[PDB]
């Protein structure tokens, strides 16, 4: 697939993502906030088409991801990112795409979720989390 | 180095 890596950033506004119930996680995009104002990443597109839009409105900086959480599983011979689940400091957002594979969680007690890096083909095929304070 | 740097967990998913 192709890697990507947003970097860090002052929090997070907005996340655009889409699945599709029988696969998993296909395109992703975020909305990041630097320094008081929106940065609008590069939009991290699947290779195909076919999936469900989802958009993940935050109201920073009051609102802020507390717990990211998924499955892994094979798709076609592929381990891939198959489910996503964001869960906020006010609300739950997900799970989205299909909840079967192995388990994931990230609950953060004292932190933030600052920056994204993954890589996405056919499916997002992997995906890392920049934190701070 | 002159880039600064931030605490990265993962990946989840493909090896
Ligand atoms: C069907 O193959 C494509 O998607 C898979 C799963 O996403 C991997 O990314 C692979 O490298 C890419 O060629």
């Amino acid at each position: 697939g192709k890697a990507f890596d947003d970097g860090a950033f002052t929090g997070i506004r907005e996340i655009n993502l889409s699945y599709n119930k029988e696969t998993a996680i296909g395109d992703f995009q975020v909305v990041y906030d630097l320094n008081g104002s929106p940065y609008v990443g590069q939009n991290h597109s699947s290779f195909i088409s076919g999936f469900t839009p989802v958009k993940i409105s935050l109201d920073f900086p009051s609102e802020y991801i507390t717990e990211v959480s998924g499955y892994t599983g094979n798709v076609s011979g592929y381990v891939v990112v198959r489910s996503l689940t964001f869960k906020t400091n006010k609300k739950t957002y997900g799970p989205y795409g299909v909840t079967s594979g192995t388990p994931f969680n990230l609950p953060i007690e004292n932190g933030l979720i600052v920056g994204f890096k993954g890589s996405i083909g056919y499916w997002m095929d992997y995906f890392s989390m920049y934190l701070s304070l | 180095s002159g880039k600064s740097q931030t605490v990265i967990v993962g990946p989840w998913g493909a090896k």
